[PDB]
């Protein structure tokens, strides 16, 4: 997955 | 609300707790009773409500890949037909997802975002506000995907919008939010190209601002820009 | 029961499902609903309604000893006191962890064991009823806590009784068994010289006996013979 | 924590 916050 | 008779206060210490105990669905019920208690959030209170609804649709997403990932193999040409138990629980799991994803923008649109005016407070409930329908968007198949999607895009716009006149381009909640429509770009709206452009010309204003910041700030800063590089580092 | 209107073989599929992603709550409601169907349980179905509650309990209790150990520091000399709220807390983890335990008991005497008469199947359950009288001992503290200790105790010494007359000693389950039982005794039962013996004794039989096994079942004992030595080194 | 299964 890319990166979320 | 079952924490009705709880004190604000009180919540708020069970949430720190819950968190400590890794007991996210007790800290999002604490945090959403202190939301109700219909006092503004302090930043610290923002980051316990963000943590524990995170955690628990962290957990649901995760299950409903799984799940969704088995029943499509279980629709391949070739597969041995295995009843409507894969498709029934997948539907469970991800009519759960959406309850939470429902009940986190009833928050924020009763009444978070409406009495957030400062940038920080109020790009952070609309950053959340988008990062919830982009979660229900994930999901969605019926006549309402393309306006789920726009009701991320339009927060997520919102938030960048005022994020871009009030904050500086190394605000730690500006980064997440370009970090996050970013990949909503990528992930959701089919729009790879503007996913890239918007994730590298955050990261560049960002490492232009650096030099003005204290050593904690910038450790702040610098974390969210390697997400930023790690993104791009994925897509190009 | 909410599973009383699903199909027995559907909820041992959903049960995997569950497991599968890590919805340890569901699977354990899933597996509760096949129980209630009132047939015996396979060795496999065993062992999805062990996974589920283990899985269940284990957060619980991880949760109840991160509480404990706030709400011990909070009542240490020194401290400044924070109002009753890490103790409600703790309570109601604690609580909670009851309920389940006292649930996976139910199931057990409702009628599991007094349905299972072959040794792989009482002895399984007894050790289940042994574990989870030892879970609801190490939360106990009232008029009733040598009672459940002895409880844990009864229901491991018959499941001891009945392993060691039918099983081979490199049995999974017998050596499983011993482990646990000498785990009561280390931790619950104040007895670290019978939980050393206990493990060193287990572990000297299995050893004897493996010679009499396939490569699969040499791997499946030796996995927990290993357990017992970290123990013992643990513990000497 | 000792090992229990
Ligand atoms: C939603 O948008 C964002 C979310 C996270 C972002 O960055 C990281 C991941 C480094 C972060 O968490 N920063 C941060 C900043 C200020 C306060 C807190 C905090 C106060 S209390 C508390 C708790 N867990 N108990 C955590 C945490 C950035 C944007
Ligand atoms: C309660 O007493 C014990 C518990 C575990 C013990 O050993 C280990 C940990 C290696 C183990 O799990 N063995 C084992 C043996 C036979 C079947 C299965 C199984 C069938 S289905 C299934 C699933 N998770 N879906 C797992 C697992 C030993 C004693």
């Amino acid at each position: 997955f890319p990166a979320t916050v | 609300g079952a924490m009705g008779s709880m004190e604000r206060a009180s919540l708020i210490q069970k949430a720190k707790l819950a968190e400590q105990a890794e007991r996210y669905e007790d800290m999002a019920a604490f945090m959403k009773g202190a939301v109700e208690k219909g006092e503004e959030l302090s930043c610290e209170e923002r980051n316990l409500l963000s943590v524990a609804y995170k955690n628990v649709v962290g957990g649901q997403r995760a299950a409903w890949r799984v799940l969704s990932s088995i029943e499509q193999k279980s629709n391949e040409e070739g597969s041995e037909e295995k009843g409507p138990e894969v498709r029934e629980y997948r539907e469970k799991v991800e009519t759960e997802l959406q309850g939470v994803c429902d009940t986190v923008l009833g928050l924020l649109d009763s009444h978070l975002i409406k009495e957030a005016g400062d940038a920080e407070s109020r790009v952070f409930y609309l950053k959340m506000k988008g990062d919830y329908y982009r979660y229900l968007a994930e999901v969605a198949t019926g006549d309402d995907k393309k306006r789920i999607i726009d009701s991320a895009r339009s927060a997520y716009q919102e938030a960048m919008d005022i994020s871009k006149k009030e904050m500086p381009p190394t605000n730690p909640i500006r980064l997440g939010l370009a970090l996050n429509f970013s990949v909503f770009h990528y992930e959701i709206a089919n729009s790879p190209e503007e996913a890239i452009s918007l994730a590298k010309t955050t990261f560049d204003e960002a490492m232009a601002d650096l030099h003005t910041l204290s050593e904690d700030s910038y450790k702040d800063s610098t974390l969210i820009m390697q997400l930023l590089r790690d993104n791009l580092t994925l897509w190009t």
